[PDB]
């Protein structure tokens, strides 16, 4: 539909930390004029630059597995 | 960079187009730019360049001190090189941050 501009900032983001995993939940941006192909989860200790997981636009929640305890 | 307010900094990152520097340093300001206190050093020769010990382990006695390492200084990658400084990395009492005012002051920068 709309690829003339870069996608807008997502509306919400919610994390849930566990022993070795983190349950991530989100909601797409308010603007629908600009088409969105998917979501890119960026995690890591101290900085989010460590690892990147790319998912489809239909996905609304994702549990980041294999993490350090504390 | 001026934030104009006290922020509890978790990280300071830089993504490079050119190769990463042989010597780089991160500085912070408690006041709004008057005096500067070092945050982290990056060099091949920490001794000769920044007068700090090379690959120094984080001391419990002074966690409010900037540390120097040769990590993230490599010329490769010549493009897309990243340097991300974790403010609470290696700090022994970082686990009990909520009760540690020493590290609470360390993360603070304007």
């Amino acid at each position: 539909t709309g690829e003339t501009r870069v996608p807008e900032v997502p509306s919400s983001l919610h994390v849930r930390p566990l022993v070795t995993s983190i349950v991530v939940s989100w909601t797409p941006p308010e603007n629908q004029n600009i088409v969105v192909r998917g979501y890119a989860i960026g995690y890591g200790i101290g900085s989010p630059h460590a690892q990147t997981i790319k998912v489809d636009y239909k996905q609304r929640y994702y549990t980041i597995e294999n993490l350090d305890p504390s | 960079l001026s934030l104009g307010k006290k922020f509890e900094v978790t990280y300071v990152s830089l993504q490079f187009c050119s190769p990463r520097p042989e010597s780089m340093a991160i500085y912070k300001s408690m006041d709004y730019g008057r005096t500067w206190v070092p945050f982290q050093f990056y060099s091949t020769q920490c001794r000769k360049m920044y007068n700090r010990p090379h690959r120094a382990p984080i001391t419990k006695q002074n966690e409010q001190e900037a540390v120097c390492t040769d990590s993230h200084t490599d010329m490769r990658p010549l493009s897309g090189g990243l340097i991300a400084f974790s403010t609470l990395d290696g700090r022994p009492s970082a686990h009990d941050f909520d009760n540690s005012p020493v590290l609470q002051d360390w993360v603070t920068a304007t």
